[PDB]
């Protein structure tokens, strides 16, 4: 019943081939997530725009694919619209926008693969609730 | 000279009252509230709480029983703003709008505080100390916190506090689905306090009863009373502190009438002290604690605390309070 | 030097360190104020000393 | 334990305890400003950590950017020392004077310094602390003025710290803002729009007590007022103690409700802030969705985003329609004649402004004593609670009990008089 | 042998241990334990599917001793009950605890009714107190014993813990709106009553004491010879009846009113829930629902307060109660527009 | 109705005038029952 | 963090503003060694 | 007062601050396992 190998055997690129997380990193997921997320992603919902989520099924659907790592460190570095045809960095923390979200101007390339991973480990833990929150609501 | 004649009227024994400066405001104001108030209940017609068209009429004449309620609070529009009668055009709008709440309330308030005042003035004319005063703060700065300081915090009149018995439960209600205040110890010491104050004011009066003077003209026919003049009074105190004193331990039981009945001050007032300041804490949004997570890092299931199955309900509630007057996702107030 | 900072600083810790733990029983009247009260313009003319030596240092 | 008390009339110990307790307000001064730029980290939203004097710094423009956190780190460094090192020169002093001995019995003293019930001494010690407030008052004026400004939460782009010119020193306007009605948006001291208003608001206090102070130092008070005021000692703190309460109440609300001096940048946003900036952020989000704003109907008929006020402009719909009293720098350029402007709304709306909006809308000042961030329900992955929340919370408090206070020393004072003493 | 027990017994010492001391002590010893135990040591999500106590983490707040699984009806599993079969590990795994508290602890109210009649014979005191004891112990009854039995089962009675309570509460408030029933409203009264006078009393003596009594003018003394105490019912009488209207001045009767409205209330109170124990209750205004079908414009708080009661009875009894094992399509769920 | 709203203020402070002018009241002043300082 | 070259003392600093409360606390042990009163 | 008597205002303070450090950490502890909430 404990956090075990496979849990963290994650999806790296959209071919197939994955990596396993560890300990340490996991727990630095979050600290991240909670750092320049949460308040507006809490539990893996978008509070500015709630017909949005972070689950991973509906990041498979975006455009391009993001259920697996490569992506979301490209969206945390430059932003992508659902679609992919607009820039949203004057308006989503984006490393190329540090000047305006100052949170991310420490941020570095590790901790940005970590906090991917966060987003993908814990749906396979919390399950529906981590998506339009259940137990939440 | 006449206004030498009009001052020591004010000021001593009228065989009815005692209608000092702070009831010279206090009662022509409770009239005001008074009569506006019983016949808002009486006859008041519907008012709309939050701004939407939908008027609720809780008053009599609209198909009411007592505990269905009473007169509403301003609308969400006026909400925070002054809504006086003289500010608006005919009274058929000023009756929609909750213009009754902010007459009564208002007038009651300051009356309210002048009740206050009135009490220790007494005092003063009467030379005994300056304590009823204090005593009665302690409610007073409740219904101040309740009608005034959370409209304040909230930025509106509207939700304050309705006049009525069921909207009194409804306040209760919305209230501890939006700030959670059973896990609050302000209003878990006033549980305290009030449940405080049932504890002893039934301990002390018991015993009190109990150790009374057994041979005082009372018999198995006849019960009759005391009088001031009566030196001994009406019991023996060393039976009370030695029946509580060997019920618990000696310790326990409390040597004095004072700090008996300092104690019986104390406990309450020192209780609603605080509740009083719950409510005006979590009217700038400070709510109770919130204990919404314990997990089994093991896989990090999330395990509930009986804490959880209160944000179940908690949950519910909030979902459906003020139904359709939401158009965003979050209430933020 | 990094080394008289870390010495300045400590020395103006320790000697409030003992100043507040001394200053108030030297006011113990039927314990000599003449041997107590010269080590008392001593920490104080000591300490407001310090105090402008570790300002200086920046 | 009355202790306190038995010191009523000593002057020669009150001295040394006033003057200790004055040891401890400065102390904490500079444990807590050293506290803060301890676990204070450059960038992060100043409130969204938990501080509440290094914003008073910042206020002052001391150390800052337009509205960027702090260029300079040091500022703070100076305050958090500068004060806990007058702790220690007043700790001396209050000891001292307390433990050494007593008072009132030295002659070229007794000239310097009187006693109580001799209302010609008690007024002329009275008017001198009153010469002090109407310089540190003054001192603030010099510090917006012919010094590093002061920062300017409004027009134009970022409002840096900027040096005011010819403050609003009419007579009239000062005083106006007295006596306007305390409802509505509209309280009197808290009205305070333009930083302009607030410098010259000070000039006038500051003439005004020193004025008073060198007043009462000549003259002994009237009879009117011998005959309506007692003059124990317990009663002066009667007077002064109440005076404290409705001030407590006073910024409470001050507090709450933003005037540029509270600059939201680093306290955060405003309870209505919130509200109103999460209509404005979804008016774009769906306008993004090639919404109609004008158009929309909402459940109750009102239109989602846009209704009026009952004086008839148009301000953001749904429960945020009780804060359309609202101003800031982000919401106002939609502002105009007749309220918002439907023309601006949708075609001159940059992107800087939904962040704001994003921002505040995401940090509401709500929250709960676990320090969990937003709704009464959320779950524990979010810390916050604006400063306000915790200024408005804690100094709401003080100023009641204080009130119990003016009651409690008050009434006791008719005791002395004549009641129970 | 009898009598010489009787007193050495009754003999007073420190801790008085009279013939009531045998069932008092061991009872309310035990009904301590019994929840101190669990509160630190027990989880009871085997029964109940929360977290019992401090072990799994719970604040003091959170852990509790919860009720047993409503698939064991009242059946009182003792040690030696079939179902636990004498293995102590389980038969707290199930809650057996409850059932130990709640009797030991019934014993121990017992008890303490009787030490306060002891008491009374021996001084020679009036049994009133042992009688104003009656309300709580009327209320413990009503509440853990006579409600359990009349529904489904244990789990259904208030749990032992703290927030546990307040669940207890709401849950109320949803599938009863006993905020409704009258008899909850007179016990609000006595209690809110009971804190009124507390405080009028208190303060009136402290406030009007005999003037110069002390000179030193603080106020920690009496004596027995102090027989008429330190203050005046004449002075009270005016102040009350100039400031209040009304002043009945015969301290006997001040006291005894003071016993009637505390318990008068609880009694009632406890009523009140003997009633729901039958699901009886005061839910409903025919007049008002029939309207309120009929026509859509018209609506009082009466109403929308049976909207937040669904609420709760929807979003809360999934997870409040496992037994039936509710499945709740979001859909499905009542809500308010944009919440 | 601006008739109402002015008849109003001369009340209120009508009453006003009477708390204060009762209060500074060089006759009434500070009476107690137990020492008077005239 | 921020303070530079003094970095050494975060400690002390961090249990420093708590004494203005500490205070409060003597005082009752001041009384305690003079019987109360 | 100390003749070499035997202390009270000692032990008065010695558990005084002895339960400070138990419920001192009865705070600590609470962060221990809240800390990992998600
Ligand atoms: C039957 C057992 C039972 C017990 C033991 C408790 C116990 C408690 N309840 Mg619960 N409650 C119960 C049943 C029970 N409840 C039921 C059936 C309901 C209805 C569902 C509730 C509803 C309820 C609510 C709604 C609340 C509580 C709260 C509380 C706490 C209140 C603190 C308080 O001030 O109480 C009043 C009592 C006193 C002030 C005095 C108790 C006597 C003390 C121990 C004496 C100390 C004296 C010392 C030893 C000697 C000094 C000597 C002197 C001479 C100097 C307390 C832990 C409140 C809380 O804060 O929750 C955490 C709260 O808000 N309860
Ligand atoms: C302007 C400041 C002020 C001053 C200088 C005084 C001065 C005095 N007061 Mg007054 N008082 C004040 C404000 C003030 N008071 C207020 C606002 C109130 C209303 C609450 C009172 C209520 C009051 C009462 C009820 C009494 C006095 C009394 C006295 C005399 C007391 C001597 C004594 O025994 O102290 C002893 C003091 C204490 C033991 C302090 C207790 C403080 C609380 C419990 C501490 C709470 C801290 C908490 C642990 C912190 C948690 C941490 C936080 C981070 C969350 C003294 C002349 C007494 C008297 O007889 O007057 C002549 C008296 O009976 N005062
Ligand atoms: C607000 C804080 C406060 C203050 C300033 C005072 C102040 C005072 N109290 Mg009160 N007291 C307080 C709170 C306070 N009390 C509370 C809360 C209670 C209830 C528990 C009491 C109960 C009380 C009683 C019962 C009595 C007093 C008495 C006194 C007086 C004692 C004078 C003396 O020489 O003592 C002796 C001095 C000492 C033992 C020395 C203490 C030394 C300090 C801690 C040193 C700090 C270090 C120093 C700053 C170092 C400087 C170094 C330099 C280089 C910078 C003094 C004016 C007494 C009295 O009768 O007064 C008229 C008295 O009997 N008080
Ligand atoms: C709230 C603000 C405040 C206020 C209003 C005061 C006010 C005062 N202070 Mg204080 N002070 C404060 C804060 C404050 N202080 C602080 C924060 C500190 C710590 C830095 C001090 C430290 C302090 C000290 C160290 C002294 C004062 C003194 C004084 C008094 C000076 C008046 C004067 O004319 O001295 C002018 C001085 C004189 C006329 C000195 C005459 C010298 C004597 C008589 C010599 C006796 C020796 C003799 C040879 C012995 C023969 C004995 C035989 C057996 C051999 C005055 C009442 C002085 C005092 O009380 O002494 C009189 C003093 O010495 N203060
Ligand atoms: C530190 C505060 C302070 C205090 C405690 C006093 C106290 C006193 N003053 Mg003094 N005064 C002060 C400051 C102060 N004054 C200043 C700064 C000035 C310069 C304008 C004066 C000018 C002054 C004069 C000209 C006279 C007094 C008089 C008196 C005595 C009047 C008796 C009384 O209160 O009657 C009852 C009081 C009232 C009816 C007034 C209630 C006023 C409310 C509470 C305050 C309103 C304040 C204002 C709106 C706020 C400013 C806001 C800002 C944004 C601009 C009293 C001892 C009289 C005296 O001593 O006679 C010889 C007198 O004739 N004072
Ligand atoms: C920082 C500045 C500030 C300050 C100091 C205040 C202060 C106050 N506000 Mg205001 N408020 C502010 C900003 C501020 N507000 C802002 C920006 C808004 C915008 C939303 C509001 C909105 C607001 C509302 C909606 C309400 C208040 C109310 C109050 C009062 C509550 C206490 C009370 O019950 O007094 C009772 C009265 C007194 C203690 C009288 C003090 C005056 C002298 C000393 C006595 C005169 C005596 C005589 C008997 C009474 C004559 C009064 C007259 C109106 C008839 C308090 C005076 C409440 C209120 O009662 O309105 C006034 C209220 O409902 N405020
Ligand atoms: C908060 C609610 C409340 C509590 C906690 C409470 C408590 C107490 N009241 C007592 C007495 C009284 N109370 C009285 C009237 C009232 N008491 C009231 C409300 C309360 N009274 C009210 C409203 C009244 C007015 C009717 C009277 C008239 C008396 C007394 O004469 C007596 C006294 O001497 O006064 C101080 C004491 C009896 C001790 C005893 O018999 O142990 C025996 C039994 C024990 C120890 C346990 C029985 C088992 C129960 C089921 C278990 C309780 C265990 C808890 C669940 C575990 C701890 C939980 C924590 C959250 C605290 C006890 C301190
Ligand atoms: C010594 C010492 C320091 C003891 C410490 C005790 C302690 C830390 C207890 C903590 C927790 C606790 C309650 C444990 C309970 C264990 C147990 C089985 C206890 C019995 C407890 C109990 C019944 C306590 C009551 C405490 C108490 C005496 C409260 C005051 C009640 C009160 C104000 C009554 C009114 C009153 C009293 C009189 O006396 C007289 C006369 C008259 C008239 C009168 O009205
Ligand atoms: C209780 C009481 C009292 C009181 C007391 C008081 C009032 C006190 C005070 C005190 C005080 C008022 C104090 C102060 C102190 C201070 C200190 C002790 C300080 C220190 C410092 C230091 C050490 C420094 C710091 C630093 C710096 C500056 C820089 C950087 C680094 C460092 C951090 C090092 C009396 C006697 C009346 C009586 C009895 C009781
Ligand atoms: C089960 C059982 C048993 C046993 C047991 C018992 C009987 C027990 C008990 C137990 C107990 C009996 C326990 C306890 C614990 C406790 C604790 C752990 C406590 C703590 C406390 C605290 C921490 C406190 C504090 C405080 C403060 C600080 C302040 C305020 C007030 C108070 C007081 C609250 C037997 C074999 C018989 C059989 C059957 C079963
Ligand atoms: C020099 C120095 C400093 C300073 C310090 C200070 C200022 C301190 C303080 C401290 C304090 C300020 C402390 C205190 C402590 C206290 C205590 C430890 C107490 C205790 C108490 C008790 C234990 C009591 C008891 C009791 C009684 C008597 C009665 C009633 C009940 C009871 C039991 C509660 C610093 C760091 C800056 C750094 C440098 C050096
Ligand atoms: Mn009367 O209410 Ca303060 O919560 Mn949200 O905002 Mn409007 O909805 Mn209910
Ligand atoms: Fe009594």
């Amino acid at each position: 019943a404990e956090l075990t190998p496979e849990v963290l055997t994650v999806p790296l690129n959209s071919e197939g081939k994955t990596i396993t997380l560890t300990e340490k990193q996991y727990l630095e997921g979050k600290r991240l997530f909670q750092y320049a997320c949460a308040s507006c992603h809490v539990g893996g919902i978008t509070k500015t725009n709630p017909s949005l989520d972070l689950r991973t099924e509906t990041l498979a659907l975006a455009t391009p694919p993001r259920d697996n790592i490569e992506g979301l460190v490209d969206y945390m570095k430059n932003p992508t619209t659902y679609d992919g045809e607009q820039e949203i960095a004057e308006v989503h923390p984006s490393l190329r926008s540090a000047d305006i979200f100052p949170k991310m101007r420490n941020l570095t390339e590790k901790d940005l693969v970590a906090i991917a991973g966060h987003i993908l480990v814990e749906p396979k833990i919390l399950g529906d609730k981590w998506g339009g929150g259940k137990v939440y609501y | 000279n006449l206004w030498e004649r009009f001052c020591n009227w004010v000021t001593s024994t009228d065989n009815r009252l005692y209608v000092g400066w702070f009831g010279v405001i206090m009662i022509p104001t409770l009239l005001a509230a008074t009569i506006c108030f019983v016949i808002a209940f009486i006859a008041a017609p519907p008012v709309d709480i939050d701004g939407i068209r939908e008027p609720v009429s809780g008053s009599l004449l609209y198909g009411n029983n007592i505990i269905t309620g009473a007169v509403v609070p301003s609308s969400n529009a006026i909400g925070l703003h002054f809504y006086p009668i003289w500010e608006a055009a005919s009274l058929d709008e000023w009756l929609y709008n909750g213009g009754p709440y902010q007459l009564i309330i208002f007038h009651f308030l300051l009356g309210a505080s002048c009740y206050m005042g009135r009490q220790w003035e007494l005092s003063y004319r009467l030379g005994m100390r300056p304590w009823i005063c204090v005593a009665y703060s302690a409610p007073l700065a409740s219904a101040f916190a309740v009608f005034l300081i959370y409209p304040i915090g909230q930025g509106s009149f509207s939700d304050g506090m309705p006049l009525g018995i069921s909207g009194t439960f409804n306040f209760m209600i919305v209230f501890q689905a939006e700030h959670n205040i059973l896990m609050h110890p302000f209003h878990q010491l006033g549980v305290a306090g009030v449940f405080g104050g049932a504890l002893f004011c039934a301990m002390h009066g018991s015993l009190v009863t109990s150790s009374l003077i057994r041979e005082t003209t009372e018999t198995e026919s006849a019960n009759y009373g005391y009088k001031f003049g009566q030196e001994e009074e009406t019991y023996n105190i060393v039976a009370a502190h030695g029946y509580f004193g060997r019920l618990i331990f000696q310790y326990a039981s409390f040597n004095n009438s004072r700090s008996l009945h300092f104690f019986l001050a104390a406990w309450p007032v020192v209780g609603v002290w605080f509740t009083a300041l719950g409510i005006s804490t979590m009217a700038f949004n400070l709510n109770g604690f919130n204990f919404n997570h314990s997990v089994i890092d093991a896989k990090g299931n999330v395990i509930n605390t009986w804490a959880d199955i209160i944000n179940r309900a908690n949950l519910g509630m909030e979902v459906m309070h003020e139904r359709n007057a939401h158009n965003f996702p979050l209430d933020l107030a | 030097m990094t080394i008289l900072f870390q010495l300045a600083l400590a020395a103006l810790v320790i000697l409030s360190f003992v100043m507040v733990i001394g200053v108030p029983v030297a006011y113990a009247s039927p314990q000599d104020w003449d041997r107590s009260k010269q080590l008392i313009f001593l920490g104080s003319g000591l300490w407001i000393a310090l105090v402008l030596v570790v300002g200086v240092l920046n | 334990w009355a202790g306190n008390a038995r010191l009523i009339n000593l002057s020669g110990k009150l001295l040394g305890a006033h003057v200790a307790h004055a040891g401890l307000i400065v102390f904490w001064a500079g444990a807590m400003t050293l506290f803060e730029l301890a676990h204070f980290i450059p960038e992060k939203p100043m409130y969204e950590q938990g501080l509440i004097l290094i914003p008073h710094i910042a206020t002052l423009g001391w150390g800052v950017g337009p509205g960027g956190e702090v260029v300079d780190t040091f500022p703070f460094f100076v305050v958090g020392v500068v004060h806990l090192i007058s702790s220690a020169v007043l700790g001396f002093g209050g000891v001292y004077h307390a433990i050494r001995g007593p008072e009132t019995l030295e002659e070229y003293s007794s000239f310097f310094g009187y006693d109580w019930k001799d209302k010609n001494k008690m007024t002329t010690i009275l008017g001198f602390h009153l010469i002090v407030l109407g310089i540190g008052a003054l001192l603030l004026v010099a510090k917006a003025m012919f010094f590093g400004g002061l920062y300017d939460t409004w027009a134009p782009g970022g409002g840096d710290v900027r040096v005011i010119t010819n403050p609003t020193l009419d007579p009239r306007v000062i005083f106006g803002y007295l006596l306007k009605s305390p409802f509505g948006g509209e309280g009197w001291i808290v009205s305070v729009n333009n930083l302009e208003d607030v410098v010259g608001g000070h000039i006038w206090i500051g003439l005004i007590c020193i004025a008073g102070g060198i007043w009462h130092i000549l003259t002994t008070p009237f009879g009117w007022a011998r005959r309506a005021f007692i003059w124990s000692g317990e009663a002066y703190l009667s007077y002064s103690l109440g005076a404290l309460s409705m001030m407590g109440f006073i910024a409470t609300c001050f507090v709450w409700f933003n005037n540029t001096v509270y600059p939201s940048e680093f306290y955060g946003p405003t309870g209505p802030e919130a509200s109103q900036a999460q209509a404005m952020t979804f008016l774009i989000r769906d306008q993004k969705l090639g919404a109609n704003v004008g158009s929309a109907q909402g459940p109750t008929g009102l239109g989602k985003y846009l209704m009026r006020s009952p004086t008839g402009e148009i301000i953001f719909g749904g429960e945020t329609m009780r804060f359309w009293d609202f101003r800031g720098p982000w919401l106002e350029p939609l502002r105009g004649p007749n309220g918002l402007d439907l023309n601006k709304i949708k075609n001159d709306i940059q992107p800087w402004q939904e962040r704001r909006a994003a921002e505040y809308m995401t940090h509401a000042p709500l929250g709960s004593l676990n320090s969990v961030g937003g709704v009464a329900t959320e779950i524990n992955s979010v810390n916050f609670v604006s400063p306000r929340s915790w200024l408005a919370t804690s100094h709401f408090v003080l100023a009641f009990f204080f009130l119990v206070g003016h009651l409690w020393h008050a009434g006791r004072a008719r005791a002395a008089a004549a009641g129970f003493e | 042998w009898f009598d010489i027990l009787d007193d050495w017994l009754k003999r007073d010492r420190f801790v008085f241990v009279g013939w009531s001391g045998i069932l008092l002590f061991p009872c309310a010893y035990l009904a301590l334990g019994g929840w101190l135990t669990g509160t630190t040591f027990v989880t009871s999500w085997y029964t109940h599917g929360l977290a019992s106590s401090y072990l799994e983490g719970c604040n003091f707040l959170t852990v509790a001793v919860s009720t047993p699984a409503n698939s064991m009806g009242h059946s009182l599993l003792l040690l030696w009950g079939p179902e636990a079969q004498g293995d102590f590990t389980r038969w707290c795994q199930l809650g057996g605890l409850w059932t130990f508290i709640a009797l030991h602890g019934a014993f121990g109210l017992i008890g303490f009714m009787l030490r306060q009649f002891e008491i009374a014979r021996l001084v020679g005191v009036r049994p009133y107190n042992a009688i104003a004891f009656s309300a709580p112990i009327a209320v413990f009854v009503s509440v853990f014993l006579i409600y359990p039995l009349g529904q489904s089962s244990w789990f259904f009675a208030p749990s032992f813990g703290v927030a546990a309570i307040f669940r207890f509460l709401l849950f109320f408030q949803g599938f009863h709106n006993w905020t409704l029933n009258p008899f909850h409203m007179m016990g609000v009264a006595g209690v809110l009553g009971g804190a009124l006078l507390c405080a009028i009393h208190g303060a009136t003596v402290e406030n009007t004491l005999f003037q110069d009594g002390e000179g030193a003018s603080t106020f920690r003394a009496f004596n027995p010879t102090q027989a008429e105490e330190t203050y005046s019912m004449v002075t009270a009488n005016r102040f009350w009846s100039q400031i209040f209207g009304i002043a009945f001045s015969n301290k006997r009767w001040l006291h005894f009113f003071m016993l009637f409205v505390p318990v008068t209330g609880l009694w009632m109170s406890a009523i009140g829930v003997v009633g729901l124990a039958l699901n009886l209750r005061s839910y409903d205004f025919i007049s008002q629902e029939i309207r309120a079908a009929e026509d859509p414009e018209f609506e009082t708080f009466y109403t929308k307060n049976l909207l937040l009661n669904e609420g709760i009875r929807a979003w809360m009894a999934p997870q409040d109660q496992p037994h039936e094992n509710f499945v709740f399509p979001e859909e499905v769920l009542p809500r308010g527009n944009a919440l | 109705m601006e008739t109402l709203k002015i008849t109003v203020y001369i009340v209120v402070t009508f009453f006003v005038l009477l708390f204060v002018f009762g209060f500074l009241s060089g006759d009434p002043a500070r009476n107690p029952k137990r020492k008077d300082l005239e | 963090k921020l303070p530079e070259a003094y970095a050494i003392f975060d400690p002390l600093v961090d249990v420093l503003p708590v004494i203005p409360v500490l205070f409060l606390a003597l005082a009752f042990v001041w009384q305690a060694a003079v019987g109360f009163r | 007062s100390e003749g070499g008597r035997i202390p009270l205002w000692i032990v008065a303070t010695v558990a005084g601050m002895g339960v400070i450090v138990i419920v001192g950490l009865f705070f600590y502890g609470a962060y221990a396992g809240l800390g990992s909430s998600l």
